């Protein structure tokens, strides 16, 4: 079958800049009718794919003129002019000339914005959970940029790595930041045997870890 | 003005048959469009599965062998996907879409429906409030949360004050541990509006028919 390749973007793009994304096909997508059967989609974080361009260069209804498609029969470019925060997501090309109408692997667009420190919040186990025999300590590290961050847990001053589960959001469509949750899960017994719990964020925006603590 | 919507079981056992429905409103399916099924795997790879067009013509991805059938019910303006002999490799989000013959779908895709293929059992989540330990700066912001723990399969939906609180929410991707998922959601509001106004998270798990509200109260 036709093999479709999409290239990584090496750099994040600032609001207002324009960026070109590449898609390549091992076979010409130009058909007998003179039309080139190549689509571009955006999939915004959490959403269904949305078509931007079909027949290589035609915009779908309602699609901003900021999006323009060009190409040969085998090398294609999507140019996104004057990038907006809401453009963040993964851009997929899809050949539409023959089965199996293969989608490319996608190219993620990241927005470059000003650095922002994480807003850190810590939460003791709920009384309801304690009743159940479990104890989860939750820490949110919210709306930071860039995405690179380290979280460290300390129990009574000593680092804890076991029982930590982390989750990270995709880049925000409105403010171009990232957020992260860190949950330290222990048995009720384990939790009752210690006093001081600390969530500590290391991020480029601060020389010192940004720490949040509570005493049981 | 066209709208498409997928429906069907979110959990199917291995070797069993997956069945989904696409309900189309606003446009007749006895038309010259490729009424199509697409799926997106964990990790986000997209795969074209097949279409039905003009009521009686179909085409399928050869990768799906003879496991796939696409049919329609004209009376209900619905088209269907059947996928037999499923394995864990068929775990994906399933989408229906209306493709024209030139490749144009616009935004005529469904919201997608998650299908998990597993022998594991449906388990409802326990929902826990996340309040702050003490008092934090007033005339500023306060973050609250909910821990949605120990459910299977995906997905869960979290809202705050039944959708009234939409900005400043972060619902994190679930983490899988021992065939059970755990997710947290945070919400940030003016310290002026809490605890003076109520803040409650609404958690739904369709697979287990769970729908729980948990009010965040000062501890």
């Amino acid at each position: 079958d036709i093999v479709i390749t999409q290239d990584e973007l090496s750099n994040p793009v600032t609001s207002g800049e324009s960026v070109s994304i590449s898609c390549r096909s091992s076979r010409s997508l130009l058909y007998k009718d003179g039309r080139t059967y190549l689509n571009w989609f955006l999939q915004r974080p959490g959403q269904s794919p949305q078509l931007l361009i079909y027949l290589m260069s035609t915009r779908a209804s309602g699609v901003s003129d900021r999006f323009s498609g060009s190409g040969s029969g085998t090398d294609f470019t999507l140019e996104i002019s004057r990038v907006k925060a809401e453009d963040v997501g993964v851009y997929y090309c899809q050949q539409f000339v023959e089965y199996p109408f293969t989608f490319g692997s996608g190219t993620k667009l990241e927005i470059k914005r000003a650095d922002a420190a994480p807003t850190v919040s810590i939460f003791p186990p709920s009384s309801e959970q304690l009743t159940s025999g479990g104890a989860s300590v939750v820490c949110f590290l919210n709306n930071f940029y860039p995405k690179d961050i380290n979280v460290k847990w300390k129990i009574d001053g000593s680092e804890r790595q076991n029982g930590v589960l982390n989750s990270w959001t995709d880049q925000d469509s409105k403010d171009s930041t990232y957020s992260m949750s860190s949950t330290l899960t222990l048995t009720k017994d384990e939790y009752e045997r210690h006093n001081s719990y600390t969530c500590e964020a290391t991020h480029k925006t601060s020389t010192s870890p940004i720490v949040k603590s509570f005493n049981r | 003005e066209v709208k498409l919507s997928e429906s069907g079981p979110g959990l199917v056992k291995p070797s069993q048959s997956l069945s989904l429905t696409c309900t189309v409103t606003g446009y007749s399916i006895t038309t010259n469009y490729a009424w199509t099924w697409i799926r997106q795997f964990p990790g986000n790879k997209l795969e074209w599965m097949g279409y039905i067009r003009s009521s009686v013509i179909t085409r399928y991805n050869p990768s799906l062998k003879s496991r796939i059938s696409i049919t329609q019910d004209t009376s209900k303006n619905q088209f269907f996907l059947q996928l037999n002999s499923v394995t864990t490799e068929d775990t994906a989000t399933y989408y229906c879409a209306r493709y024209d013959y030139y490749g144009n779908t616009g935004d005529y895709w469904g919201q997608g429906t998650s299908v998990t293929v597993s022998s594991a059992k449906t388990t409802p989540p326990s929902v826990y409030p996340l309040a702050p330990g003490t008092a934090a700066l007033k005339s500023s912001m306060v973050t609250l949360g909910c821990l949605v723990k120990g459910y299977f399969p995906e997905p869960v939906t979290v809202t705050w004050n039944s959708g009234s609180l939409s900005s400043g929410v972060h619902t994190f991707p679930a983490v899988l541990q021992s065939d059970l998922y755990t997710l947290t959601s945070s919400v940030t509001v003016p310290s002026s509006t809490w605890p003076s106004q109520t803040v409650t998270c609404n958690v739904a798990h369709p697979a287990s028919s769970t729908k729980v509200d948990k009010k965040i109260v000062p501890r």
